[PDB]
């Protein structure tokens, strides 16, 4: 209940997540930083986009414990969910892991996104988690 | 009074995975013109600006919302005024209360209750 949709002025870490699932069905999920993939894997048998999508946010909220973080998702229901924390569901398995994982960091910003820092930072992502889905095989 | 019946109403599309909502200015806009929004949602403080504006050389005109002119307005009184155009009734709301409070704070004071599912791919 600090959390915002608009970055944070002071903060020591700008991410962007991703998590496709791609047709041929694989899936993929990653964290990046404008520049640099952090974090990346290839998840469970043809797991849906939105379960990729959120595990991708969870991921860069557990490794951004105690620091101040803005992060970008592209995914409307990853963004959706986070924000009305306040609360037969579907995806409760992956809703308990980011509502547990959003208490982890010091300052949190997560910002929807749809050549500037943004458009390349989400491009990357894309790029990280359609490569860690096409070139490997699950677990 | 019954703010909190609507923007819970607009929360539970969300919680209960529907995919029957929009927030923002783009998702908005975009759901407006392919008819899909049936109540739009709109802080009653909004600082969107709608600009029209003029096209260098040419005699063309583009819009742009943001946060030579030919003309300036608030995107919430041009949402009031021109709302019924694409059907779509329209609730502005207040941060005052907890619901509109997350509205505001979380989803940038804009969204709608959609009629069906849309992509924003």
């Amino acid at each position: 209940p600090d959390l915002t949709d608009q970055p944070l002025p002071d903060a020591d870490h700008t991410w962007y997540t991703d998590g496709s699932s791609l047709l041929q069905r694989k899936a993929g999920a990653a964290v990046t930083t404008e520049t640099e993939v952090i974090w990346a894997k290839a998840l469970p048998a043809g797991t849906s986009a939105q379960r990729a999508e959120l595990i991708a946010l969870t991921q860069a909220l557990k490794m951004a414990e105690g620091k101040k973080l803005n992060v970008y998702t592209d995914s409307r229901y990853a963004f959706a969910t986070a924000h009305i924390h306040g609360e037969e569901i579907k995806n409760k398995d992956e809703i308990l892991a980011l509502l547990k994982a959003l208490f982890l960091p010091k300052r949190l910003s997560i910002i929807h996104c749809p050549h500037s820092a943004e458009a390349r930072g989400n491009r990357m992502a894309d790029q990280a988690a359609r490569k860690a889905a096409i070139t490997e095989t699950p677990d | 009074i019954q703010e909190k019946k609507l923007i819970g109403r607009y929360f539970d599309e969300i919680s209960q995975d529907t995919g029957k909502y929009c927030f923002g200015v783009e998702d908005t806009l975009k759901a407006l013109e392919m008819g899909a929004v049936e109540i739009l949602i709109v802080y009653e403080n909004l600082d969107i600006m709608r600009y029209v504006l003029h096209c260098q050389g040419t005699e063309e005109e583009k819009i742009l919302y943001l946060t030579e002119l030919i003309e300036s307005m608030p995107l919430l009184e041009w949402f009031a005024n021109n709302y019924k155009k694409f059907g779509a009734t329209l609730e502005i709301v207040t941060d005052k209360s907890q619901e509109g409070s997350q509205f505001v704070k979380g989803f940038g004071g804009i969204g709608g209750i959609l009629r069906y599912r849309v992509d924003f791919q």
